[PDB]
């Protein structure tokens, strides 16, 4: 349900994090 | 019939947890750039003419 | 929705409950809302509506709490407040 | 069902007024439900 | 996974009124983690052979990326560790926390282990202070009759401090902090049986609040202040609490003329120096620390905390001023009038703890008619 | 001046500023815990409230208005009769424990 | 003797600025949470 | 107490259940001999090898502590493999938490022993450090960066040796903490037994029954260890590590420590870099999949003939891979190793789950 939209912002976060952080 | 800044910041950025996190990621990368540039400028100004980057032109050509 | 439909119709059983629904409704809504209207209102509620209406009233909102008796274990207000999100 | 009982059970009187109606007047009846608090009348 | 992380933290009941003096326990936990983290990273570049120890340390500070910050964070972190240790012990004495006997006595063991640990770490860079500190402190054992000297040579791995000593000290210094960590966890387990004491010395069972979020945020604020103090030292005065003589490689033929101990050992050094007898000074040194184990038996007051005890407070600050006096004296040459001031301060230290405070306790009891 | 210094001491001690009575400040050992357990409802409940009120003031690093301070002359030992008996009972047992 | 000299000071400037920001903010977070307790009111109502 | 003395235990656990305590003893032994060796060892590449010979020639009893540490590592693996084998055969893996922590324990001990072997800085030390760290280079995009970061440079050198001493020093204590967690999860269920049937109707107290049996087991472990230390200290070692590290030359018959031979055979059987590394990782990580592959209605293999036959085929296959790992990459060893490598994964992923289903059918459930 809300999990796609939430899993899609959780996805983004990880991505941005790695990108940036690393 | 008009909100305040914090009310707007609340509605669009802080309310949803997914968006409160994206806000921090983004804010962190923006703050880092502005803070480092700013502090570096302050440090270099306090020490104008003393740092290698300030006198380097005189010896460079390499 | 089914529980609510059943509660509504089974409550309006007998002259007293109906009489009271008439008197109180005129004072609260300014009219008597017929069962057919309640049905239309109920029928239109779906999962999306429940999520949105609940979020509006419950989500990250400060609650009012009342405790009485052996309540040493009633959680601290801050902890209760964080349970709202 | 959908309607909760008048009084949910778990395991007051100091005046005449609050006492009137307490005396039993009919045989006892016991009810048990799937969705509603049990009751005992009279 | 949940429980014991949870009921041992999240819903841990805590007094509603513990003050900032109760922040030092978590600050000590943080100092320990800091030392362990910076310690491991330094150990990744440090070599314990006498021919290369000092060199490996300069290599860390000059060539390893950010090696200098990790090193000075470790050095100054050891200082922060002691500042917190002394504040922590002071809080305990003032508020009568020592009545939690198991927690308290484990704490005394913790103080001794951290002292031994810091001692050995200081020996590792093999500078002048490293070498003479290793010499003097290990020799304290020579005061033991019959086998003292044998024990020393056994510890040294020879007839003098040398390669064998430095290499085993790296090993001891490496493992001890982890042992300290296990001992500290036991420290906390005993504390959890009773929960914390508070400024009033009165049971707080009628007014407990959950550790989270009240003390979790308060501890974070405290942690920030600890980091500020640490970094003010590391970034603005990394050598302030250090000794210039340790920037000179170890020289077994010459003891620096103004050799003095690390600042956090100065009070004890002053006490030992005040007694013109070998065994006597060693016993006084040992007793200056071990006397902490006697505090509980010396408690005479009908009240737990010193909050409501004026006379006891005055004596408490006199003890602190006295330790400050001994710290100052430990940094001065063994000459007049410092020799006498130090002897008086040393006598006053044991007199306050063994006699004056227990006496103030009784007098206060009388004044309150019980 | 012992009685003179006494009232001085009482105010210097200052538990009265938090509204506490002397017995509210005693160190709780097993004798004391038993004595508190023996207190009649009213004395126990009052004690609980005074301690709770004092812990609250302590958390705010505040004190009560001077007119509310426990007065030296009105402070009485509500715990003494109970604690004295608890101690007597333990002593008696300790004597018996010697053969 | 101290090649890290200039870098530690530049870092020290950043540390002071960050602390000037983080300390009052965390303190504000501390007071926010604690306000529940600091303004709480007690009342004793024994039977009598 | 109640974590030892009155701990309830099955009345019928066999000697195969002695390896857990023996692993605890191997761990303590390694820690004790390890610390004493660390009191005389120096991690600089100019003096590492020298300090080890100094331990063996001049430190009082240095030689016995050293060979006890070296052979102790071998005993550690013998016990680990016996311990895992017991678990697979008897279905002990159904205790999921305990089992998965066990897998972490196996990997950590492997990593720990790898780093220790590098410390004396002999030839095998150096090339082992080179090869194994390079496994990470198979990671796309950043693999090479990870390797140089681990090395502290562009090749194995001083920076590497010094950090490896530090890692090898602390990891065993971490292993000890992980093992305590291993036991805590076990205690929630108590032990499994040879029948795979609940033993709650016949529990006996751990003390004195298993305390004395564990002591007898400990004595046998010490006998095996000391037979190696006093009569054949180099039997399980490699002569090439008595030669100081030479960065310009890899010995022609270089081979891994015996307890890594089966995995090395598997990696060597695949003529592709990433493929070999993935097979290596999977040969160990597949242990985490065993629970999901359990098809039998019964927990233990005691009453399952077909499963037993396939179990011993797996053991015989690991023995084959161990032998192949010790042979040159030549015919017919190349093909025997490829078959053995394929057979390994085939037995675990397909044949055993299938035997489980067939046995169920034969019992009519
Ligand atoms: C460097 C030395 C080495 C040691 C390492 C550093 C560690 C520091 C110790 C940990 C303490 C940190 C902490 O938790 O601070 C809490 C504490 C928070 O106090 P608060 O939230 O205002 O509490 C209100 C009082 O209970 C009620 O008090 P009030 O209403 O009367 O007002 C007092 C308050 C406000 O009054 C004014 O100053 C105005 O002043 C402050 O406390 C600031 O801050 C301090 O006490 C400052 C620490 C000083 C260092
Ligand atoms: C290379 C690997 C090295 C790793 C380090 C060594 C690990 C050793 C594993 C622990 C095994 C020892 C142990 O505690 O098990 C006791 C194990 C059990 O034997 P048991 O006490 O006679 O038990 C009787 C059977 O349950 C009843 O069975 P039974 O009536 O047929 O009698 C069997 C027994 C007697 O039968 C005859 O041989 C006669 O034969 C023996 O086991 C001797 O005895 C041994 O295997 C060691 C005995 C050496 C003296
Ligand atoms: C590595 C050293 C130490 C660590 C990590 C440590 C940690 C802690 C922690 C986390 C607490 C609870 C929070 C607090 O009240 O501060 C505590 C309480 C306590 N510690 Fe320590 N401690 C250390 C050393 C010592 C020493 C040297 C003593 C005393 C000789 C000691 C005595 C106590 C006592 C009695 C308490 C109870 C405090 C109270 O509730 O009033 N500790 N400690
Ligand atoms: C209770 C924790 C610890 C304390 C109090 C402590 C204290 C000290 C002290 C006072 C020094 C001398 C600093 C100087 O150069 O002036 C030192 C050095 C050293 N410590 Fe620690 N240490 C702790 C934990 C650790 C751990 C856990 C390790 C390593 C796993 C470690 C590794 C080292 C190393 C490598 C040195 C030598 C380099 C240097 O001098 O900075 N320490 N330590
Ligand atoms: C440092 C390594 C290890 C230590 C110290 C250790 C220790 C123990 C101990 C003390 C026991 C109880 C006695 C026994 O039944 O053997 C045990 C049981 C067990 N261990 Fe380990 N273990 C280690 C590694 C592993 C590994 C690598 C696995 C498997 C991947 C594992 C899986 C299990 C299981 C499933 C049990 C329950 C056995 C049963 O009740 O049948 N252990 N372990
Ligand atoms: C899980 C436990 C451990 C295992 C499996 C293990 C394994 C090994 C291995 C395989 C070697 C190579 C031995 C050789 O051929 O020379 C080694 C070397 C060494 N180990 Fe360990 N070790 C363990 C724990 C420790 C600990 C706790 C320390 C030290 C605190 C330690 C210290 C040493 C030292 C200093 C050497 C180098 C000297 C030598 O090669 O004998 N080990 N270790
Ligand atoms: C293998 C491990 C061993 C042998 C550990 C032994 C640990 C002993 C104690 O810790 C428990 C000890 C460190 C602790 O005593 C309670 C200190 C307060 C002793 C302080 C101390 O320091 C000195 C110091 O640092 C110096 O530096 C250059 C020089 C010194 O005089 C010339 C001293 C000194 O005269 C004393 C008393
Ligand atoms: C900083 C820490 C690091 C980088 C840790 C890494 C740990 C990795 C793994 O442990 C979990 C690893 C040890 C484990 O893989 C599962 C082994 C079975 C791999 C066995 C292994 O050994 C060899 C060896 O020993 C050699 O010696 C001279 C030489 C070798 O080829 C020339 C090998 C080799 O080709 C393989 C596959
Ligand atoms: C209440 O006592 C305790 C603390 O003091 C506030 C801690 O900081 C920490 C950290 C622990 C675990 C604890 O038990
Ligand atoms: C219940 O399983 C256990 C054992 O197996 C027999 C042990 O040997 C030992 C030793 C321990 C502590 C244990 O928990």
């Amino acid at each position: 349900r809300n999990w796609v939209p939430t899993a899609q912002l959780w996805g983004a976060v990880g991505a941005v994090g790695l990108v940036s952080a690393t | 019939v008009a909100p305040t800044l914090t009310a707007r910041l609340y509605s669009l950025l802080f309310r949803r947890t997914s968006t409160f996190a994206l806000t921090i990621v983004v804010g962190a990368l923006f703050f880092e750039r502005a803070f480092d540039q700013g502090a570096d400028a302050i440090y270099e100004h306090i020490n104008e003419g003393k740092l290698w980057k300030h006198i380097k032109h005189k010896y460079e050509n390499k | 929705k089914n529980l609510l439909r059943n509660a509504l119709v089974s409550h309006l059983d007998g002259t007293t409950p109906v009489c009271e629904d008439i008197g109180r409704s005129l004072l609260t809504y300014g009219r008597r809302i017929p069962l057919a209207e309640w049905e239309s209102r109920i029928a239109e509620v779906d999962a999306r509506v429940v999520r949105e209406v609940c979020s509006k009233y419950f989500y990250d909102q400060c609650p009012a709490v009342a405790g009485f008796g052996p309540i040493e274990q009633l959680p601290d207000y801050n902890r209760i407040r964080s349970g709202m999100f | 069902a959908a309607v909760p009982a008048t009084s949910e059970s778990p395991v007051s009187v100091l005046c005449r007024e609050s006492l009137r109606g307490q005396a039993a007047g009919r045989p006892l009846v016991a009810s048990v439900s799937l969705n509603v608090p049990a009751s005992v009348r009279y | 996974l949940m429980k014991i992380v949870n009921n041992a933290f999240i819903d841990l009941p805590a007094p509603s009124n513990i003050s900032s003096w109760w922040n030092f326990g978590s600050l000590l936990g943080i100092c320990l983690i800091l030392q362990i983290l910076t310690g491991l990273f330094l150990a990744m570049h440090y070599t314990s052979d006498t021919t290369t120890a000092f060199s490996s340390v300069t290599h860390i500070c000059r060539d390893v990326n950010y090696g200098w910050i990790i090193r000075y964070m470790h050095a100054n972190g050891a200082s922060m560790f002691f500042i917190c240790l002394y504040m922590h012990v002071g809080r305990g004495l003032y508020y009568g926390s020592y009545t939690f006997l198991e927690t308290w006595n484990i704490g005394v063991i913790l103080l001794l282990t951290v002292m031994a640990t810091a001692f050995m770490g200081y020996v590792l860079p093999w500078g002048q202070m490293s070498f003479w500190g290793a010499t003097v402190i290990t020799n304290l054992l020579s005061a033991i009759p019959y086998i003292g000297t044998n024990l020393v040579e056994w510890i040294w791995g020879g007839f003098s401090v040398d390669k064998a000593t430095l290499t085993r000290f790296f090993a001891f210094h490496f493992i001890l902090p982890f042992i300290i960590m296990a001992i500290a966890m036991v420290h906390l387990l005993f504390l959890h049986e009773t929960g914390s004491n508070n400024p009033t010395g009165i049971s707080s069972d009628v007014d407990k609040i959950p550790f989270h979020p009240y003390y979790t945020i308060k501890d974070i604020l405290g942690a920030l202040l600890l980091i500020l103090a640490l970094m003010l030292l590391v970034l603005f005065a990394p050598d302030l609490l250090g000794d210039p003589d340790n920037y000179t490689p170890a020289n077994p033929l010459n003891t620096p003329p103004h050799i003095k101990p690390e600042w956090y050992f100065l009070f004890a050094y002053a006490i030992l120096r005040s007694i013109p007898n070998k065994l006597g000074g060693v016993l006084a040194l040992a007793f200056s620390i071990l006397i902490l184990a006697l505090i509980p038996l010396l408690h005479t007051s009908k009240q737990r905390s010193m909050m409501f005890r004026p006379l006891s407070q005055c004596l408490f600050w006199a003890l602190v001023a006295d330790l400050l006096t001994l710290t100052w004296i430990g940094g001065q040459p063994v000459e007049h009038p410092y020799i006498t001031i130090g002897q008086l301060a040393s006598v006053l230290y044991f007199l306050l703890i063994l006699v004056l405070m227990p006496t103030a306790g009784t007098i206060e009891n009388k004044l309150l008619k019980w | 001046w012992l009685e003179g210094i006494r009232k001085w001491y009482y105010n210097a001690a200052g538990f009265n500023k938090l509204g506490l009575m002397r017995d509210d400040t005693i160190h709780e050992n097993d004798d004391v815990k038993e004595a508190i357990r023996r207190l009649p409802e009213n004395l126990y409940d009052d004690r609980v409230f005074r301690i709770k009120r004092a812990l609250d003031l302590s958390m705010r690093q505040q004190i009560l208005p001077k007119e509310q301070w426990t007065k030296y002359e009105e402070d009485k030992s509500y715990l003494e009769p109970y604690l004295k008996e608890v101690i007597r009972e333990r002593k008696e047992r300790e004597e018996w424990a010697k053969k | 003797a101290e090649p890290e000299h200039d870098h530690r000071k530049r870092m020290g400037l950043k540390m002071l600025l960050m602390m000037g920001l983080l300390l009052p903010l965390v303190y504000a977070m501390k007071r926010h949470k604690w306000s529940v307790l600091k303004s709480r009111k007690l009342a004793y109502r024994p039977p009598k």
